[PDB]
């Protein structure tokens, strides 16, 4: 959700929250018996159901609306 | 315990049921037979794990 109530360029602190989270995962499966990481991750992103999950929608959701009409392109610093 | 092993028994017992029901089912699949509706992607019922708790 926070995720998503951000812009894209909120990806990589994204990231950095899930390698948090799946380290924790990791922590507690030493005694707890929990689910795959992956097994969690997509069922938050819906995507074991559906063809496409919540990321990859807002993804295309961002760059349709905000990503495209607002971003200029440099290609000395690409 | 015996009646408490027989309860889990029963329970391996469907689980087994339902193991080879889902492999005869997913030894069937067809990667051409897939469809993807990028409008029916939300349209879809999510699915959610049980969280019974004692």
């Amino acid at each position: 959700g926070r995720f998503e109530s951000e812009d894209l360029t909120s990806i990589v602190e994204l990231d950095g929250l899930l390698e948090i989270n799946r380290m924790t995962h990791k922590l507690l499966s030493r005694y707890l018996t929990l689910d795959g990481f992956d097994a969690m991750f997509r069922e938050a992103n819906h995507n074991v159901s559906a063809p496409y999950g919540r990321i990859t929608l807002h993804v295309f959701w961002e760059l349709n609306y905000d990503f495209l009409p607002n971003y200029c392109y440099n290609g000395s610093t690409n | 315990l015996f009646n408490e092993a027989h309860s889990f028994s029963f329970r391996v017992n469907s689980l087994q049921e339902r193991v080879d029901r889902l492999s005869v089912s997913v030894t069937q699949l067809d990667p051409k037979e897939e469809e993807l509706s990028l409008q029916d992607i939300t349209m879809r019922k999510a699915f959610r794990s049980s969280t019974i708790q004692d």
